């Protein structure tokens, strides 16, 4: 739902959303978007 | 173009644009996990266009 | 169902973006090992 | 102490970054608790004198 919206709010007023209590399988991730910078800074998205 | 290497390989294929990031020593994503991956300790170039 | 095949097909059509235009990559891995050489660039054979 | 890394734990670096990123926090880290160890020694090295 978070990489399905059609109105993502401006920069200005950032939409935030709060993810708890799931399991996070970042495949969906990978294949719901052509990603154009993937820069991680925390941890490395190979062991994610 | 002044130093000696023992033996050169070539490896080419076709890969998308977020896979051109994707292919390096110890990375993400299924094709960099299954089908072709570097070594960590790689000693090379990689050519993409 | 639950029989998926291990490879699908990388499909392509001359109108995609940049995250999915067919980029040709070629690698090109070197052995720095102490080891009989096999090519150089350019040289020169001043004696010994 | 962290030494200016991402954490002390070892286990929990490896575990969160892959091995030709964290290589660099692993290299801090050892120089960080090598330079612990070599003060540790050189003070043992006084006092035992
Ligand atoms: C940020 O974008 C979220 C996209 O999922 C919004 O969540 C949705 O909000 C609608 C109501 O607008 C709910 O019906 C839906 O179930 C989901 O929770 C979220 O509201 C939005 N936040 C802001 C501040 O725009
Ligand atoms: C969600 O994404 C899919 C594919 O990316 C798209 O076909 C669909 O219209 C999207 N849904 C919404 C509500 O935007």
């Amino acid at each position: 739902e978070v990489f399905n919206a059609t109105r993502f709010a401006s920069v200005y007023a950032w939409n935030r959303t709060r993810i708890s209590n799931c399991v996070a399988d970042y495949s969906v991730l990978y294949n719901f978007a052509p990603f154009f910078a993937f820069k991680c800074y925390g941890v490395s998205p190979t062991k994610l | 173009n002044d130093l000696c290497f023992t033996n050169v390989y070539a490896d080419s294929f076709v890969i998308k644009g977020n896979e051109v990031s994707q292919i390096a020593p110890g990375q993400t994503g299924n094709i960099a996990d299954y089908n072709y991956k570097l070594p960590d300790d790689f000693t090379g170039c990689v050519i993409a266009w | 169902p639950n029989c998926y095949f291990p490879l699908q097909s990388y499909g392509f059509r001359p109108t995609y973006g940049v995250g999915h235009q067919p980029y040709r990559v070629v690698v090109l891995s070197f052995e720095l090992l102490h080891a009989p050489a096999t090519v150089c660039g350019p040289k020169k054979s001043t004696n010994l | 102490s962290k030494f200016g890394a991402i954490s002390s734990v070892l286990n929990d670096i490896l575990s969160r970054l892959d091995p030709p990123e964290a290589e660099v926090q692993i290299d801090r880290l050892i120089t960080g608790r090598l330079q612990s160890l070599q003060t540790y020694v050189t003070q043992q090295l006084i006092r035992a004198a």
